[PDB]
């Protein structure tokens, strides 16, 4: 409690993530939208928008 | 305005212990990496304090 | 937990001593670092050992 400040305590919380072509499990918070067919349509498989 | 320069020269310099002098917080370096002073080596160092 | 001089210390493509041993980061790697101060959060009286 009387050392110096550039020594101080702190703590770290890592939250690394990872990107793969593996079954994606966790996701954010969405909705789900049916198919549509033969239309021009923007889409969001997963994330993989386009 | 009367800063002292001190030359260090003909000495072996291990930059390791500098973190145990001082209590800063960061090696802020322009040309020189801070974790690579120790492999390669120079002609001479000079210290400024002010 | 860490010291104070090891929040920049942890990082992609760096090295140091703490690094060598205790914790490393991959080179290419998502996700990141939170850090903040608990000094106070990691003082005992007769400190910490």
């Amino acid at each position: 409690p009387t050392y110096g400040v550039g020594h101080q305590p702190y703590r770290v919380v890592v939250l690394s993530f990872e990107l793969l072509h593996a079954p994606a499990t966790v996701c954010g918070p969405k909705k789900s939208t049916n198919l549509v067919k033969n239309k021009c349509v923007n889409f969001n498989f997963n994330g993989l928008t386009g | 305005y009367a800063w002292n320069r001190k030359r260090i020269s003909n000495c072996v310099a291990d930059y390791s212990v500098i973190y145990n002098f001082a209590p800063f917080f960061a090696f802020k370096c322009y040309g020189v990496s801070p974790t690579k002073l120790n492999d390669l080596c120079f002609t001479n160092v000079y210290a400024d304090s002010f | 937990v860490i010291r104070g001089n090891e929040v920049s210390q942890i990082a992609p493509g760096q090295t140091g001593n703490i690094a060598d041993y205790n914790y490393k980061l991959p080179d290419d790697f998502t996700g990141c670092v939170i850090a903040w101060n608990s000094n106070k959060l990691d003082s005992k009286p007769s400190g910490n050992y």
